[PDB]
């Protein structure tokens, strides 16, 4: 006789996006246009659930908390700072709310029905610190993407 | 980019260590893949009793790898007639862009992570959660976990579809513990919990008077 | 009787590991493992009481709980969705006792050679879920 064994397990998601770096470029933008207080185009910021069951991001409860996390504008855990000291700030907008990263639950259940792309969109805007001024220069940013299971 | 291949973990106390298997899902660039621990409370720690390596780790396109949990002569400190509670991390550190004004998304995952001793050791598909006691209070139930391990519920209500669809708020039991949740009164009450495997099965539970045990 | 199943291969276990319930419901399927039948003290040469025995041949068959519908399937005991298939010679294997092909044996000792896999069975509303899992194949001989 010959005797097969094998297991079974519910694997954590894994992400990906249109880059391979997994990155979204905001273009060039006026130092003016956003001191004077105006705003980046908003941009898409999709990420791909992958090699996972899906069926805990839907909608229509939650068992994997979901949350974002990097350096916030002092007094602004919406606004996530950058590298470049340009003075510039990124605003992550998700389904109708605003994403926190002072390591606030985000909203686990964004998946429209039918798609594994959870949907986001990133505007580049002048630092709500006081006294803060855009500057010429390249800036960055880096934003950790966390998911929790339970 | 870099993905783990488990919910959750269950360390056999009778093992000294265990290894866990990472992956490059991304088959165009390398990705970095940092390992650590938390403990009960998701604080890190870095001197045991449970330890994470490589802390990180480089994966090149498509690499498979793994990170191993070993553990110190400290392990033998915790309880060993009950499960402890720990969190192992798993966060890739993203190549740099080429691109200026750029934005860039990192995953971390975090999983529970069981130290079993080996006196509570189980076998293959053994259940314990049959063993929850669910008392009926002001306000709904107070779930009763005598067993000497963590039981993960997710479901509560009348009927099985309902406590598997179930709007309901994921709380976790410590072992030899109880806990009260808000919910309606049912007549046939059915729970819902998370297995070793990640699996979901739904428990039938039958009450005499305020007290519902498990129908075997 | 021309020959006699190894000690090692007479009860041997096949271990496929931990894998994803994902991977398995979009159709995954998983490495593939030996699965090897070794004959030992084989006598072709003593085969030779009547010499209509078409050479030292050898057709093997194996025997187990199937999928229905699908007869090259071997169940999984406990559990519902998952199920093992074994290939030789790039063909399947049925698991309701029918004769595999024919195999020269030469004196001394031959191996059969086969590979194993775990995957989602084909039959309709298959659904897999997470647990442990063992499936049991029987097999035996009939020699040419």
């Amino acid at each position: 006789k010959v005797t097969f064994n094998n297991t079974v397990v519910d694997a954590p998601c894994s992400i990906s996006q249109k880059s391979a770096d997994q990155s979204i470029d905001f273009g060039q933008l006026s130092k003016s246009f956003l001191e004077a207080g105006g705003v980046s185009k908003p941009m898409d910021l999709d990420i791909e659930l992958v090699n996972c069951d899906i069926t805990a991001f839907k909608g229509g409860k939650g068992t994997v908390k979901l949350a974002f996390t990097g350096p916030i504008v002092n007094g602004h855990s919406d606004e996530l700072d950058t590298n470049g000291g340009t003075g510039l700030a990124i605003v992550v907008q998700g389904a109708g709310k605003n994403v926190v990263f002072d390591g606030s639950e985000g909203d686990a259940n964004t998946l429209k029905d039918g798609e594994n792309v959870l949907h986001y969109t990133a505007v580049v805007k002048k630092s709500s610190a006081v006294g803060a001024a855009v500057t010429e220069g390249a800036f960055s940013a880096v934003a950790n993407f966390n998911l929790t299971y339970q | 980019a870099v993905s783990l291949d488990r919910t959750r973990a269950v360390f056999d106390g009778s093992e000294k260590s265990m290894t866990l298997d990472i992956s490059n899902d991304n088959k165009q660039l390398p990705y970095l893949a940092q390992a650590w621990i938390e403990n009960e409370n998701q604080e890190k720690i870095i001197t045991g009793p449970v330890i994470a390596t490589p802390p990180v780790q480089r994966l090149e396109p498509g690499a498979k790898s793994m990170v191993r949990l070993s553990t110190t002569p400290d392990i033998s400190k915790l309880p060993q007639d009950r499960e402890s509670l720990f969190y192992f991390n798993l966060r890739e550190i993203p190549p740099r862009s080429e691109k200026a004004n750029v934005l860039q998304i990192a995953l971390q995952t975090k999983i529970k992570l069981f130290y079993r001793p080996a006196a509570i050791k189980t076998r293959p598909n053994e259940v314990w959660q049959d063993q929850l006691i669910l008392n009926k209070v002001s306000g709904g139930y107070r779930i009763e976990n005598p067993t000497p391990y963590y039981v993960t519920v997710i479901g509560l209500g009348g009927s099985e579809k309902q406590a598997e669809e179930g709007e309901f708020e994921t709380v976790m039991l410590s072992p030899r513990s109880e806990q009260t949740v808000k919910s309606a009164n049912y007549n046939t009450p059915y729970l819902s919990y998370i297995n070793d495997y990640g699996g979901r099965p739904v428990l039938s539970f039958i009450c005499n008077g305020s007290r519902c045990s498990v129908k075997k």
